[PDB]
């Protein structure tokens, strides 16, 4: 007598052979292309790509042939679970080829997508590097006017179109498989059930996203404001000192991060920055030695050290110039015990701390390669990030750079620098906060069929003065599309990610800090030589996805739930600082100002 | 007074797949064991009962050498009371185990870039393996409550799966030669000794 759980225990071992070996073959013939690209090698990616794609399809249709009511083991059921989740196979065979159609139509609009200067026909910016060359570094209004209304005009006025029939599509599969909207499918990945204690449901995210975000709004106000007023002399004719930002002037294409209006808004603008770059010219760093430095760091909290696999097999600098490469750094895990990087490292500061990030994308996936094939993932779609991002935090401090003999003993930390630094580090990690849940929000409430369609740049332009405090610089009609002008919106990913991302790594870091028992305040804190906060951390990285992961966070940081305490406990001495700065200054925004309007 | 032929059973170019694990009677030889103890790269050994410079002094009536191919991760099986796929469904050493385990990395000799398909191991099986107990059978293995007359689909497992030898697969997964000695004394004469 076979019961069904016996079943699925028996289906899941087969799967697992013969996924890790059909996955292993994709990766690998991802890397050969990623690492030398070649005609030749597009085809094997594909084909391999191709093989794999179709043994999911099948497993998933194989694996919903056993009911998941009849399943009491809890780690089988998730297995089962995320096999079976069809997604666009939910739909009919039309409407999976028209949403297929859709996809791709709009991700190369969107990567192909080029305006041409209005005064040379065949002398043409693409996005990549033209437009964002404009965004990042131009201090000229009406050159960076141009880039951003054009790049929404030449080809977000296209996607307009495509996103409307996304949408209806993305809503049919989502309520096919019962959810109630696209929005709530993808807030899915936030979901626990069955776990006494540690239950989440789908409604809840957008609750304590918002709740979260309320207890961040003045620390985002008056770092506005100081924004605000900096920009206001840079710009006296151009800025209200009451009104909204324009969408243009925030340093890239989107106003996604402001990093880049760190050089107008330096608090301290004469203290030495730290770059350790000169000290590694100086001292013959290479490749080899950075990633050999991030190695040191992650043994000694008590970590593995790379396999040996790992240094032959990656590639950790530029391929010379006969062969080339996508250099975007990521972190590999092929399967069969195989992980590699791949990254065109320069001899920079910056690579040193990427390095460091990376290498601890690679440290969550051997933690986690003896769970099940399925299970081998985030405990959700922020962790992983996050552990990549608090490996950089501790890199980059003062006390880690002299640690490592990178920065003089006799540099001088004070009042100021620490302020700089906080400032370039709130442009980054708290300007773009406004952003990615105003952006959320929105796309939820278009899935929830909250806002018609004659209303969608209506209300994303309401929404963006209200909450974000920016303002377009131009009206815009609803021809316009300009959420899908953004990667993320136009290649069909989630959003809410970084938000969640930014809450945990203060979250990990917080409790690391304080199983590493540093002194004063959190930015400053290093968590090398901690064997105490590399186990801490450990416990949490060996799960994967086998546990809920509100548990994953307890195992950490010994609360259930998400919590910005620990992001404004970061930033506090940089908060007293603005708040003291801005005595002099209107603190908050009017939405009915803007540049057009005269 | 012959040479015991180990080295036809160690150098051989091709082992075994462990569901179908070698076995290679010994008898009317003088083996010199103190041979081992050397080439100290990646040959690891353990004995369970008498110490190998002991038995070298040492004299039994058949002794039998079991090879065959497994991934370095399931190489701690080869060993009394395991348990796993290994010790499971494909060889089996018992509990009272009076002999020794030699197990050597061979990706060198093992892998290849298109993946090496020549070695299985058994998934599945209905019952575990009594101790030196060998399982050749192919037929399909009946996870349902359907008969599967011969042929592999809903719930019906062929019971083989290959390994995928590639040469940058971590050492866990990495194809490893196993050597397996038992040392026997029944009614009959010793005729092995060193
Ligand atoms: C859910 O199914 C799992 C796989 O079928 C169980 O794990 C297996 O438990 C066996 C117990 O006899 C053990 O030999 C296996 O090695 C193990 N396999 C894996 C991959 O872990 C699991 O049982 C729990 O987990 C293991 C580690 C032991 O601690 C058991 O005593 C546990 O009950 C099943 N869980 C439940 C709640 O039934
Ligand atoms: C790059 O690819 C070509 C064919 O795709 C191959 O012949 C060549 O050896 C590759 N180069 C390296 C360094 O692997
Ligand atoms: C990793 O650390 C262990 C412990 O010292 C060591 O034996 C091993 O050889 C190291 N691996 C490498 C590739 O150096
Ligand atoms: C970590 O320990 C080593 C050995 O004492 C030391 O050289 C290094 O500076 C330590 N790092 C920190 C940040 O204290
Ligand atoms: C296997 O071959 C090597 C090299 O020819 C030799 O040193 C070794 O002794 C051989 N093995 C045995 C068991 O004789
Ligand atoms: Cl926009
Ligand atoms: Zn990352």
């Amino acid at each position: 007598p076979s019961t069904i759980e016996e079943q699925a225990k028996t289906f899941l071992d087969k799967f697992n052979h013969e996924a890790e070996d059909l996955f292993y073959q994709s990766s690998l013939a991802s890397w050969n292309y990623n690492t030398n690209i070649t005609e030749e090698n597009v085809q094997n990616m594909n084909n391999a790509g191709d093989k794999w794609s179709a043994f999911l399809k099948e497993q998933s249709t194989l694996a919903q042939m056993y009911p998941l009511q009849e399943i009491q083991n809890l780690t089988v059921k998730l297995q089962l679970q995320a096999l079976q989740q069809n997604g666009s196979s939910v739909l009919s065979e039309d409407k999976s080829k028209r949403l297929n159609t859709i996809l791709n139509t709009m991700s190369t609009i969107y990567s192909t997508g080029k305006v041409c200067n209005p005064d040379n026909p065949q002398e043409c910016l693409l996005l990549e590097p033209g437009l964002n060359e404009i965004m990042a570094n131009s201090l000229d209004y009406n050159e960076r006017l141009w880039a951003w209304e054009s790049w929404r005009s030449e080809v977000g006025k296209q996607l307009r179109p495509l996103y409307e029939e996304y949408v209806v599509l993305k809503n049919e599969m989502a309520r096919a498989n019962h959810y109630e909207d696209y929005g709530d499918y993808w807030r899915g990945d936030y979901e626990v059930n069955g776990v006494d204690g540690y239950d989440y449901s789908r409604g809840q995210l957008i609750e304590d996203v918002e709740h979260t975000f309320e207890e961040i709004k003045p620390l985002y106000e008056h770092l506005h404001a100081y924004v605000r007023a900096k920009l206001m002399n840079a710009y006296p004719s151009y800025i209200s000192p009451i009104g909204c930002l324009p969408a243009h002037l925030l340093g890239d294409m989107w106003g996604r991060f402001w990093t880049n209006l760190y050089s107008l808004t330096v608090p301290f603008g004469q203290k030495p920055n730290i770059d350790v770059t000169d000290a590694m010219v100086d001292q013959a760093w290479d490749a080899q030695r950075i990633f050999k430095e991030a190695e040191k760091f992650f043994v000694s909290v008590g970590l593995p050290n790379m396999t040996q696999g790992f240094w032959e097999n990656s590639m950790l600098t530029d391929p010379g110039n006969v062969q080339k490469a996508v250099c975007h750094p990521t972190a590999w895990d092929l399967g069969k015990g195989d992980f590699r990087i791949l990254m065109c490292t320069k001899v920079t500061m910056d690579d040193f701390l990427t390095a460091h990030h990376e290498m601890g994308h690679i440290q969550y996936d051997m933690a986690y390669a003896a769970q099940p094939f399925l299970l081998r993932n985030g405990a959700n779609e922020g962790f992983h990030e996050a552990v990549g991002e608090i490996m950089s935090l501790s890199a980059a401090t003062p006390k880690h750079l002299k640690s490592i003999g990178l920065l003089s003993p006799d540099f001088q930390e004070d009042n100021e620098t620490e302020i700089n630094f906080l400032l370039k580090q709130a442009l980054t990690i708290v300007g773009t906060l406004p952003f990615t849940y105003m952006l959320e929000k929105w796309r939820w409430m278009v899935f929830k069929g909250e806002i018609p369609k004659d209303q969608w740049m209506k209300k994303w332009w309401e929404m963006k003065r209200e909450i974000v405090g920016v303002v377009e610089p131009v009206p815009h009609d609803e021809t316009y599309c300009d959420p899908a002008s953004l990667f993320h919106v136009s290649n069909d990913y989630s959003f809410i990610r970084y938000y969640t991302r930014t809450l945990y790594q203060f979250q990990f870091q917080e409790a690391l800090c304080q199983a590493a028992k540093h002194e004063g305040p959190l930015h400053k804190c290093d968590i090398s030589n901690s064997t105490e906060a590399g186990q801490k951390l450990f416990n949490m990285l060996r799960l994967g996805k086998s546990e809920p992961w509100t548990l994953a966070l307890e195992n950490v940081v010994g609360a259930k739930n998400m919590n910005v305490r620990p992001l404004l406990n970061y930033f506090e001495p940089l908060f007293t600082w603005l708040k003291d700065q801005n005595k002099n200054s209107f603190v908050g925004w009017s939405t009915d100002w803007s540049p057009y309007a005269d | 007074t012959n040479l015991c032929p180990f080295d036809e059973v160690f150098n051989a170019t091709r082992f075994a797949s462990v569901y179908a694990w070698n076995r290679k009677r010994i008898s009317n030889c003088v083996a010199d064991y103190s041979v081992l103890y050397n080439l100290a790269p990646f040959f690891t050994f353990k004995c369970y009962g008498v110490s190998p410079t002991k038995l070298n002094d040492l004299c039994f009536t058949n002794v039998y050498a079991d090879s065959f191919v497994i991934r370095g991760d399931e190489v701690r099986q080869i060993a009394p009371g395991q348990t796993g796929n290994i010790a499971d469904y494909n060889y089996k050493l018992p509990d009272d185990f009076t002999g020794c385990v030699i197990a050597w990395n061979s990706n060198k000799l093992d892998s290849k870039v298109s993946g090496n398909y020549n070695y299985l191991y058994r998934l599945f099986r209905k019952s575990n393996l009594k101790p030196f107990e060998r399982d050749i059978s192919t037929e399909i293995y009946q996870a349902g409550n359907k008969p599967c007359n011969g042929v592999a689909g809903f719930n019906c497992y062929f019971p083989l799966k290959s390994y995928s030898f590639r040469p940058t697969y971590g050492v866990g997964h990495q194809p490893y030669r196993v050597v397996v000695l038992s040392f026997e004394l029944l009614h009959a004469p010793a005729t092995v000794c060193g």
